[PDB]
């Protein structure tokens, strides 16, 4: 029960303008405002220890954001959230340069993080079992395919030890026996107690893997709790939006739209 | 007060990391090369050779100045122009052009110009000792006055990081920048001791009056005074360094100081 | 029955170097023979009209290299192939400009494309409504999400008329809802006696999109049937290898590699 | 000799989508500038300025040349040059650096460089005009010799393009090139009438001889020629004229070959 992740009101706002010119007319003088989207409005969660947790929400809904801010590369414009540990982020296209070989990708992403050379040269072995590439570790990332190129990310990041993991439809290239063995890498992960979010469109993937599931849309949190008790509401909301009409769909996009941007 | 000590504590935390990461830009600006990194000692010379030819051989008419070969004394002034020049140029860009493939890394963003500048001194480097070397066929051997080195080579490092680490922020909130400083350069250039001296005394000394408060001037003339005039150099001239160190700290100051303000909004301006 | 795409012995070969200085070697004097890697080798197809034809397969079987050959963005090394009409492909990364907005990127598309101005013109609201992006469409592209993007691309591609459409897992990012709008358009296509290709590692989507089954295994075709034929096949053979311990994978991946490699 | 049959018709065939890529590039490359276009016409005239300070202030000691003021003399000869250098410099780099984006796109291969040439050639123009409209203030007016400028304002381009043809094959298969470009234009720049001109009769006699073999040297005799001079050029150097020529089919014929004997082998190589 030790809380890994708490987030208390996260709040996210962009500030739109549609000439590229009036970026400066807001920041020499303070006396403008202009139109702003909600990305997130108030938003409050908390993720305990030995969880999976499945983001699910329609494109557009604000799980990325949210997975951002949990990883740190974003900052919240109002409230704060605090993480009991080191976490790292996996997304569909994670730092990999095509002009580099794999093992140039290695070190160099291993160098980011603040390892000696002796502890790479250590943990290079592990990856590349772990990888399946073969031959195709020496050759350039650009000669790799989308697949490949995922596994090695993945077992870069897997191999060091976080407290905190977060997928964001990375599996959606890779194919089914690298998902077994993502599973089986993810229960013994949860034996270790670390918590995992799982974020992907492959409703039978989140079935598999995640155990609570968070509902966004529009940027706000509709529903948190258990698998068996959200996911089916998703599931009769999806099929809801299936029956009705291309007007009705268009007028719900619309108020969705309108609710979410104001000028202020 | 704060933004200095802050990234005062960021460059010393990360001193390895920096020259690991200079490392590694090395090798990756240089990867399809075939003959590698030797374009960074091939790339400056043949610049060097134009510049004896149009302004030695050309005008002048091969002249040498104060007892001294033209061909040395040009070699030993134009040794730091490229490395100011490139390094100058490139971290103006550093932060534009490698946002997103570090918003997501975990380390300081005030590192990300300064690593950049070190991709270009190690070539530097090598430079000045070859310049050193093609200088004992003359008859010109190292001396006691070559130590000063110790104090002039850092500080040209302390000179160009120093105005990066605000043309980078100025480069982020104006675009328009990293196309006026291609055009300051080049009155940096031709208004400097590399190439000419000045003669005083008329509508020159104005001139050269006003040529000492260019920062290239005093480095081109300690490097000279260290290697080849055999003279102390900050005995006769201290002023000059004493302005010198003002102008860097008053750009350490005001680069740390926006740096520090306009960090977190970033990602809506770029 | 009319004879959409025809390929008689298509063979593709990659020459592979460790060192980077040794591209030159070969290139002046001819007698150099290097390593070479088989990314096909005797691929024969028949593609009819009014056919959804999946292509399916582990990752690093030549599904990509496939499409891009149909497509024409890459040339045979042995063989040839004939196509009655025109195609276009969709990958996971589309071509989009992250600084440009969705407007300029269409003009830019069908510029490229060759369509006159007046057009693009009257062709851009269509594009505008099957895109659902609203106000976004003013926006700068790197402000979209990924199915956002995806949508965009999409309804590019369709938006024009090909007669040969392939899809590269473009639908990976797209949720439930885009899915079964595809699903409606492809009927339409199906209707208008177009021919698609879908690829795709979900296999409920591809059950429910395709018709006939393509299964490529290490560069070689192992099958090509109906659906009903061969996806069982597959499928057992995943459950088989989910069997199969660590050892037996590594050794029937080392017998790929071994085969698929030759110097000559 | 069915290269540049096929070489031809992909680039007649394709006038117009070349003319809008180019428009296209124009806006892409100055996207998040303030100022917008205007930097096309703002970048180079600083440059001209910094030319006209150190070469004709002071050097030459502001004296004319010809009964011309030096200030025109250099204005009607720079105007070409950053055009040329421009284009010749961005044009080696067009297929290396934008291959993946447009192998899917069904376009002929031989046309991305040239346009990415027009998309500079639409700024030297506006810099011609506003040199002839300078010129008007000394009292200068434009005459029957300007119509000269329909032969000459043309050649100029299909040199340009002419080489990058051939740099930018050279540009995929040896990597090196992109670095050797830099120091030869630097040579072609200098050993030029744009800044000065040759007395001859001693050691400069055989410069004299040298520099005429520079098509550069043809480009801006004549442009000075149709404006400044009033003079026909043609009469008199009709020998420039058909070795210009000469030069420009052999670049042209060369280029096509080498881009379609290796034009399938690209992936491999990049
Ligand atoms: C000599 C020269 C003047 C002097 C000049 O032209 N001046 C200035 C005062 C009046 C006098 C004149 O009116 O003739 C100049 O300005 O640029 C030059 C450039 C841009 C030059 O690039 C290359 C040469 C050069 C190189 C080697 C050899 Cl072996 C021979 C030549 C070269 C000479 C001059
Ligand atoms: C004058 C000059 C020589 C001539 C020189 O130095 N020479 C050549 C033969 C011998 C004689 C000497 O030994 O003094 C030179 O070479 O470069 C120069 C550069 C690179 C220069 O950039 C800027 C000026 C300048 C601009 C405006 C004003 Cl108002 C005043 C100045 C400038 C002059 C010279
Ligand atoms: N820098 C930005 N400026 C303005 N709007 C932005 C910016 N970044 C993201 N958005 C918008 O914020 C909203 C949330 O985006 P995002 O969180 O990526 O969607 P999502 O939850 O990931 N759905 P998906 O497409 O499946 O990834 C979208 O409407 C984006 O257009
Ligand atoms: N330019 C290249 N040089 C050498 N090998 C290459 C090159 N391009 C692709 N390959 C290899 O060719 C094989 C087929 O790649 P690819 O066709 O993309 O796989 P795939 O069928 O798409 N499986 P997936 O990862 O799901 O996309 C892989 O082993 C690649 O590494
Ligand atoms: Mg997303
Ligand atoms: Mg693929």
């Amino acid at each position: 029960m030790n809380v890994s992740v708490n987030i208390k009101n996260v709040t996210k706002e962009y500030r739109i303008y549609r000439t590229n010119k009036e970026r400066m007319k807001d920041a020499l003088i303070p006396k403008h405002k202009n139109k702003t989207f909600f990305a997130l409005d108030d938003i409050s969660l908390k993720a305990y220890e030995g969880d999976v947790i499945g983001l699910v929400g329609i494109n557009g809904s604000g799980k990325s954001t949210l997975s951002n801010i949990i990883g740190g590369s974003l900052s919240p414009t109002v409230g704060k959230v605090d993480r009991n540990g080191e976490v790292s982020v996996i997304a569909i296209s994670a730092g990999l340069s095509g002009q580099l070989t794999g093992i140039e990708n290695i070190e160099f992403k291993m160098l980011c993080m603040g390892f000696k050379r002796k502890e790479i040269k250590a943990m290079t072995p592990k990856i590349i079992e772990f990888s399946e590439l073969g031959e195709f570790i020496y050759q350039p990332v650009k000669k790799y395919s989308s697949g490949m190129r995922a596994k090695l990310g993945f077992s870069i990041n897997i191999t060091v030890n976080p407290d905190i993991l977060v997928i964001d439809e990375a599996l959606s290239v890779g194919d089914q026996t690298f998902a077994q063995k993502c599973l089986d890498k993810i229960y013994e992960f949860k034996e270790q107690n670390k918590t995992i979010f799982f974020v992907s469109h492959n409703l039978g993937q989140v079935r598999q893997f995640c155990t609570k599931i968070a509902w966004i849309e529009g940027g706000k949190l509709k529903d948190y709790g258990e698998l068996d008790d959200v996911l089916p509401k998703y599931e009769a909301f999806l099929n809801d939006f299936k029956k009705k009409s291309k007007a009705e769909q268009k007028e719900f996009r619309n108020k969705l739209d309108e609710s979410r941007f104001v000028i202020k | 007060m704060s933004a200095i000590g802050t990234v005062f504590k960021e460059h010393v935390k990360n001193f390895y990391l920096i020259q690991r990461l200079a490392q590694f830009q090395v090798k990756i600006i240089n990867h399809s090369n075939y003959l590698g990194v030797a374009w960074e000692l091939i790339n400056p010379v043949m610049q060097i050779m134009v510049y004896w030819m149009v302004f030695g051989l050309g005008i002048r008419s091969n002249a040498p100045i104060h007892g001294v070969p033209f061909v040395y004394w040009l070699l030993v002034g134009i040794s730091m122009w490229f490395f100011i020049n490139q390094g100058i140029l490139e971290g103006t860009k550093a932060i534009t052009q490698k946002f997103n493939q570090v918003s997501k890394m975990n380390f300081p963003l005030s590192i990300i110009p300064t690593y950049i500048v070190t991709s270009r001194f190690y070539g530097h480097l090598g430079l000045l000792l070859l310049v050193i070397i093609a200088c004992m066929f003359t008859g010109i051997y190292p001396s006691i006055h070559i130590i000063q080195l110790l104090i002039y080579v850092p500080f040209c490092f302390f000179l160009t990081a120093s105005v990066t680490l605000l043309t980078s922020t100025l480069g982020v909130l104006v675009r328009d920048t990293q196309m006026l400083m291609q055009a300051i350069l080049r009155i940096l250039f031709y208004f400097s001791p590399i190439l000419w001296l000045p003669k005083n005394h008329g509508i020159s000394g104005l001139i050269h009056e006003m040529m000492k408060y260019n920062p290239v001037y005093f480095i081109a003339e300690s490097y000279r005074a260290a290697i080849l005039y055999h003279e102390w150099y900050f005995m006769d001239h201290w002023k000059l360094m004493l302005y010198n160190f003002g102008i860097v700290a008053i750009f350490f100051a005001i680069g740390a100081y926006l740096h520090m303000k306009y960090r977190d909004q970033f990602a809506d301006f770029l």
